[PDB]
């Protein structure tokens, strides 16, 4: 069994899809573009995947499944998972407001309001499998 | 005919973890009034209950509470409602979502009040919550560790501080046989910026 | 979009400075070229003081032009009523707002001065917060005073009168004050002007940052 | 030096000039319509002019020349006097305020609200001299 195939407009990365989305949008509204695609809001977790995420990433800054339940003060990942790997820009995370993560150009991590439009965001979700021979 | 869309009570949100939202809209004839509800991203809304009330001054009001999820408020989410009237020309719009900006806990203060000549069996217990962003706040009273009734109480409307944050006065007139029980009365105040679990509280005694 | 309102003088002004005003601020949410026109009269039909207007743009687009008009201190007690007509160009009839004094039952006020303690991160400055409660009628000035002398109205913010449980009102005082303030002279007045306020219209209170 | 002499409408009593005016008017109003008629509202100040007034009062009743500057708690007459003199109605002066004196048809004094409408008010001023000869 090897973990490589996606559906049409999505693109291969180890045993995951990712759909690289544009468009005016909201942290929460490009969450639910992501659940309508049978996905969610990308989840890096390690620095292969950051680096792959980095090349197909939009310029102007690019939505990532990353914030907090306020009763929280701990960002957590769209799918549950906490945060083990981090590539987040100098100075992020901040506490200038005291909010939802966004991915830069570079592909670094960094701390926005919610109702911050951006024009990309990227979604994930787990590749399907090919039989063994 | 005026309509005003609420907010969550922070307290619903954070605490009960059950938030609504209100559109009231104040007022006729034929009263066939439609409160429309709708959100941003385009998904459906829960279903909201309706409620007509006749005024003691030939008034209608007319509300429509809708529940909103949790993390769909707290993320960001806009909420829209659309009244529409025979007798009103054009449909009133009103939006609401979470104000997004910086944060501070608030400060609580609680008081009470000396005993005046001509007040022996009853003290007044005043609360001063102030420094708090954003001004949207849960102000509560507890007697016995339960919840006193809200209409026992009165806060006042958030207003700015000389700084950047936001202040309110709860008032609360209490009897002699209530600190006679258990001379400690809680004011509780819920907060989006309240660490830890979105709660500050102070209590008062009437004669410490 | 065109709203009127006619206030009643201040506490202050009608018993302590024995010089009360009336004020007929008209409201205008599209500002037309031309004159808004706030014409003043007695109910008695007896001639009435000059008035000085004001007007002013506001940051949304709207014009709020006020006439501020002096009465008689035994003219104003003793009841007499006094109009204002609002002549408003896209209107084809006046507006017109009468003000005269509560007539009915009193109640001194009680005033209550409090000081907040110490919070971490707040060491050079505290609030003090004063209640003046179960007064009637609502018409109330509460002052601020350090050093026998009257602190600027724009140091402090009182509520608007709300109802008791009971008949009376009450108002809810906020005032900011400094290290400096306090190390001076640590004693800070609340003062109540009020109608029913016995003797000479006057209720006060003084606290102090750490008695 | 005798005095007696009023001008025309005024009726005499002692060394003083009254009239009974007629018309619905608040206390202030009442006030005016004196001031108009170059005099002032009635002080009373003996049993004597108590009982001329009686006489000549409205049914109805009479609004009298006696209030408080609210600055005073204390009753004083529109020329300045104080009360030496009192004819108050049996639990009067009141305090259902904590005011403005009104003549019944009895000629009794008792406490009434500044804008209450009465039919009727007396007037007094100070009579003129017929020189000695």
């Amino acid at each position: 069994f090897v973990c490589n195939t996606c559906p049409e407009k999505w693109i291969n990365f180890q045993r995951k899809c990712y759909y690289f989305g544009k468009g005016t949008k909201q942290w929460v509204h490009a969450r639910y573009a992501c659940d309508d695609m049978e996905g969610q809001l990308v989840s890096i977790h390690s620095p292969e995947e950051q680096d792959f995420l980095t090349k197909h990433a939009s310029h102007t800054g690019s939505w990532i499944g990353l914030r907090n339940l306020d009763l929280k003060g701990e960002f957590i990942w769209v799918d549950g998972s906490h945060v083990d790997y981090s590539n987040w820009a100098p100075g992020e995370p901040t506490s200038r407001s005291q909010d939802c993560v966004m991915m830069r150009g570079s592909g670094r991590w960094n701390d926005a309001f919610c109702d911050r439009k951006l024009g990309a965001w990227v979604c994930d979700r787990l590749a399907t499998c090919t039989p063994p021979a | 005919v005026s309509a005003y869309l609420s907010r969550p009570s922070p307290f619903d949100l954070f605490i009960r973890k059950s938030p609504t939202i209100t559109c009231l809209v104040v007022d006729p004839s034929k009263g066939t009034v439609q409160l429309t509800w709708s959100r941003a991203s385009g998904k459906p809304v829960q279903h909201s209950t309706r409620k007509e009330e006749k005024q003691r001054n030939g008034t209608l009001t007319v509300t429509s509470t809708l529940p909103v999820g949790t993390r769909d408020w707290i993320e960001g989410e806009t909420y829209q409602c659309r009244v529409t009237h025979p007798h009103l020309p054009r449909a009133l719009m009103r939006s609401t979502t979470k104000t997004s900006g910086p944060r501070a806990a608030p400060e609580v203060y609680a008081f009470a009040t000396p005993e005046w000549p001509g007040s022996r069996d009853k003290r007044t217990l005043a609360c001063l919550i102030q420094n708090f962003m954003p001004e949207d706040i849960s102000v509560q009273w507890l007697h016995n560790e339960v919840q006193l009734p809200d209409a026992r109480h009165s806060t006042t409307q958030p207003r700015k501080t000389k700084g950047s944050g936001f202040f309110v006065f709860s008032r609360l007139e209490v009897t002699r046989a209530e600190w006679e029980q258990k001379d400690e009365f809680i004011c509780r105040a819920v907060h989006e910026a309240a660490s830890p679990s979105q709660t500050v509280q102070r209590a008062v005694s009437v004669n410490p």
